């Protein structure tokens, strides 16, 4: 019935405080009400210590809050193997000591950065640990891969490459929300120079609301977390699909707000407007999860859909005569008091497993070789128990996730 | 986390004294008063730089090495002078020649136990420790030498920990010295092999950029001192601070170094505005991008115009856009693509302190990676063999127990190190 949730990396944190905040304010619990049911982990302290210093202070258990007082370090091996190794038994025991107190759990929604240090290394042995003590679950990592263009970390690829090698044999489906992809929404959708970290956050604080929160809540279309999975990887690879949400309206500029679902619908598919710099360049859909919420009727679905269907410049693979779980919940959104979120009466956080990452990945995984290429820093991660073997040996593992990805599709 | 500051040789001495002035204001520590912080923020991490003892005393946690007393006498006679526990000076009373040979192998030689000992005293102080802070000037006696000596041991006893070395390289037009380049080609020598992070500063690239970019007339020592200590606390301290991407020596430094060597970076300020008049307050954030990545405003003595980038890391600390600043860094790197090298998709690293330097509202530290650099070691470089061919001042050295082979050492070793930044700059 419910699914822990551990939240990696100072990122995986900062969008859990996010997602964390979210809740509450849609539950009705203040500051000081019920008890979490998640974990915090890094290897930098003064960030899980913000949310121990910060809001949402006191609603959480020093206990499903791990540090590791040592070092970060923007490098996967060492978050991985050397120091991150440290951590992990004790990580586990909680994901071990709260998956028990519950009652017949569905899965982890873990919470990563994918290039980062104690979010790509990490994670990559916590999934890896969790996918031998519960392979009987579900494992959705949501995570937020490198910006396009806009990327951090010097190195970030490094630290990409390794952790979807690493995780990709252990998740049941991640999800994936584009940093940059998610600032031009909030440019073009909702006019903002001004984004801080606290607002993409507050964006997938919203996504996510809609596929846990909301959806493992009554409504007149519940789809459970195995649901997804099951209806949206076609294959065994972790598969990713991507996350994007409807009513992104300005709460202050414009307002059509009253925009009945056959419009919130068809604002899901222009790629200007999905989390994710993977424009459907090409890639065609094989499975989207509509997940609506507020007051929708099951109708104007079944038909905002089926015109869809039939746009054909939308195209959908081959061997999918029908990719369309359609998700109802009652309970309309709830946007910050006063954050910069419209507040509309229905949205659609509408995910899924687009051919169109044949891009992202290509993308991603050029960078790397560059580099690598050149051994560029990696004696930053020999010298932390790893070998030119997991890189040379995870990057002939994404080159079969750039061919998985396109024989899936592109073919008939 | 934590670091242990070490102020070799009298420049580096001075500079402690600046690096200190600074530091203590933004973490409100009084000479020897405690913490009258404006706010509370500036004493959750100051750890990274002193000790509980009393509970109003937190004394800065650095070494101050040198065989002139005078100096130390004069640090230690003036302003926070008084905040360093007297353990902490390691004197040598000895004749502090200005010889390199006589403050590596036979008069610091000796006062090394000594030092390594406190360098210990410190170290094991309490919680983890990340690395050493080393100011010095490479132009001497108790600065290239005894202190590139303090490191080689330091680089033994934990070759675990980083080390961050802030080196005075010889300027260029006028030497304020005459064998600089054999003081200082021996130095750099013991660096590209010890400290993993060096930052390089020119007493006239400072003058210029503190003569025409602060129309400052006299520009004093104090002032330099000043305007770098800036620099080294936007660096550590700053990151030791939240940040919506906040980073930390080790980021800083496994994210700009990309070879081994150690390579050295060439730091520069944000706000670097005249006083009255310019307090212009274009500061929203492409004004100070513009600024960090000009020519001038580069602490170093060359110009990055003349040679490529390997990294970059914009430490930012002032409220800002992750989205006008993820933003700007690029526009920057496509406007500029020529000299940014390409084998790193995204060579620079963004930072993203929050709380900005004490009085100021956004300010941002540079710590470029360029192979312009090559154009200074050349310089050093030069300089040594014109001398050396006729060995100079070597009897100097060799006079004090040194080696006809160990100045070919260095030069070679340094001189190679020219050589490979530059296999990159192609
Ligand atoms: C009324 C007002 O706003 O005055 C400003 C001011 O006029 C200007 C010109 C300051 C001023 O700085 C200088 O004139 C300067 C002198 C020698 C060497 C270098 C700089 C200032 O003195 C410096 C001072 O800086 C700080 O307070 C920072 O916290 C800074 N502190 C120190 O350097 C420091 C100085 C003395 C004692 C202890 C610390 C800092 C910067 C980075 C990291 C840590 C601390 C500031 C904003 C000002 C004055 C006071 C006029 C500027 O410098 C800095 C470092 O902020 C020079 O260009 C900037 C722009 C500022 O607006
Ligand atoms: N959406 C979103 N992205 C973030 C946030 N914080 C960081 N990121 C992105 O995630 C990556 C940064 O990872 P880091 O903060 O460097 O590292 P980490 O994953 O926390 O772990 P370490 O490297 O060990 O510190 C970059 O690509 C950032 O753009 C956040 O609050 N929200
Ligand atoms: N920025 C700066 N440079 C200094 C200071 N003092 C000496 N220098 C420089 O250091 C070099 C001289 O070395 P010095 O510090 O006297 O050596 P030592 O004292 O024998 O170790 C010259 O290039 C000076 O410009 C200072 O307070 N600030
Ligand atoms: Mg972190
Ligand atoms: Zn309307």
């Amino acid at each position: 019935r419910e699914c822990i949730s551990i939240h990696v990396g100072q990122a995986g944190v900062q969008i859990g405080n996010a997602c964390w905040e979210l809740y509450c304010l849609e539950h009705g619990i203040q500051p000081d009400g019920h008890v979490p049911r998640a974990v915090f982990v890094d290897l930098e302290p003064t960030v899980i210590d913000e949310v121990r210093t910060g809001t949402y202070r006191q609603l959480f258990h020093p206990e499903q809050l791990i540090t590791g007082k040592e070092d970060a370090a923007n490098n996967y091996a060492r978050g991985h193997y050397t120091i991150g190794k440290e951590i992990i038994d004790l990580v586990l025991d909680r994901i071990r000591k709260l998956a028990d107190q519950c009652t017949g759990l569905q899965g982890f929604s873990v919470f990563h950065s994918f290039g980062g240090g104690t979010g790509s290394g990490f994670t990559s042995l916590l999934m890896e640990r969790l996918s031998v003590d519960y392979g009987k679950k579900s494992k959705l990592e949501f995570s937020i891969y490198p910006a396009p263009q806009v990327s951090t970390a010097v190195v970030e690829p490094y630290n990409s490459i390794l952790t979807t090698h690493t995780t990709l044999e252990h998740s049941d489906c991640a999800f994936m929300v584009d940093n940059e992809a998610i600032y031009d929404i909030c440019r073009r959708n909702l006019d903002i120079e001004r984004p801080t970290y606290t607002n993409l956050n507050r964006l997938i604080g919203q996504i996510v609301s809609s596929i846990t929160a909301s959806l493992r809540f009554d409504g007149a279309l519940n789809v459970d977390l195995t649901e997804f999975q099951t209806n949206l990887v076609p294959y065994p690879r972790g598969h990713f699909p991507l996350a994007t949400y409807a009513p992104v309206i300005s709460a202050e500029k414009a307002y059509h707000e009253q925009l009945s679902v056959a419009e919130i619908t068809n604002a899901c598919f222009e790629p200007a407007n999905q989390m994710v710099k993977c424009d459907p360049r090409h890639g065609k859909y094989m499975a989207c999860c509509l997940l609506y919420r507020g007051d929708v009727v099951p109708k104007d679905v079944n038909a905002a859909i089926a015109t869809i269907k039939t746009k054909r410049t939308i195209q959908f693979v081959d061997w999918c005569p029908t990719g369309f779980k359609v998700g109802i919940n009652y309970e309309p959104p709830t946007v910050v008091p006063g954050g910069d979120l419209a507040k509309v009466q229905r949205a659609v956080c509408m995910l899924s497993n687009t051919t169109a990452i044949a891009e992202a990945w290509a993308r991603l995984d050029h960078k790397f070789d560059l580099m690598y290429a050149k051994r560029a820093f990696v004696h930053w991660y020999v010298g932390e128990g790893m070998e030119e073997g997991e890189f040379s040996e995870a990057r002939e593992d994404m080159a079969a996730l750039e061919k998985d990805y396109e024989e899936v599709g592109v073919d008939s | 986390r934590e670091i242990v500051h070490i102020q070799a040789g009298q420049c580096g001495n001075q500079i402690g004294a600046k690096f200190w002035e600074v530091i203590s204001d933004e973490h409100g520590i009084d000479p020897t008063g405690s913490y009258h912080g404006d706010s509370d923020l500036q004493l959750e991490r100051i750890n990274v730089y002193y000790n509980e003892a009393a509970g109003n005393k937190y004394v800065p946690r650095a070494i101050l090495v040198d065989l002139e007393p005078g100096t130390m006498d004069s640090v230690r006679s003036g302003p926070f002078g008084q905040i360093f526990r007297p353990d902490n000076f390691v004197f040598g009373q000895s004749g502090a020649g200005n010889n390199w040979a006589k403050g590596h192998y036979t008069e610091g030689a000796e006062l090394v136990d000594s030092v390594l000992d406190v360098v210990r005293k410190e170290s094991e102080s309490c919680d983890c420790l990340q690395g050493f802070q080393l100011t010095h000037s490479l132009g001497g006696g108790t600065g290239s030498g005894m202190g590139t000596l303090l490191i080689s041991k330091i680089r033994e006893e934990y070759p675990d920990r980083i080390m961050n070395t802030f080196s005075v390289v010889p300027s260029p037009k006028v030497s304020d010295t005459v064998v600089e380049p054999y003081n200082a080609t021996l130095s750099v020598h013991q660096l590209v092999e010890n400290t993993d992070e060096t930052y390089c500063i020119d007493n006239e690239a400072l003058y210029d950029i503190c003569f025409r970019t602060l129309k400052l007339t006299t520009p004093t020592y104090g002032d330099l001192n000043h305007l770098v200590s800036a620099t080294m606390s936007g660096v550590t301290t700053c990151l030791r601070f939240p940040g919506q991407l906040n980073a930390d020596l080790r980021k800083l430094a496994v994210n700009m170094v990309p070879f081994p060597r150690l390579h050295f970076f060439m730091p520069g300020f944000a706000p670097l505005t005249s006083r009255g008049s310019q307090q212009y307050r274009a500061l929203t954030v492409p004004e100070l991008t513009q600024q960090m990545f000009d020519a001038k405003n580069m602490m170093a003595a060359c110009d990055p115009r003349h040679g490529r980038y390997l990294t970059v890391a914009a430490v930012f600390r002032g409220r800002m856009s992750m989205k006008e600043v993820d933003e700007q860094m690029l526009n920057v790197q496509n406007k500029n693509s020529s000299y940014f090298v390409e084998w790193i998709p995204n060579n620079v690293k963004t930072a993203v302190c929050d709380i900005p330097p004490r009085g100021l509202k956004m300010s941002a530290t540079f710590i470029g990676n360029s192979t312009a650099i090559q154009e200074l070691f050349k310089r050093i470089s030069e300089q040594f063999t014109a001398m050396f061919r006729r060995k100079a001042f070597l009897h100097w050295y060799t006079g004090e127990g040194m080696d006809e082979m160990e100045f070919t050492e260095a030069e070679s070793n340094m001189n190679d190190l020219v050589s490979e930044y530059q296999q990159y700059q192609d």
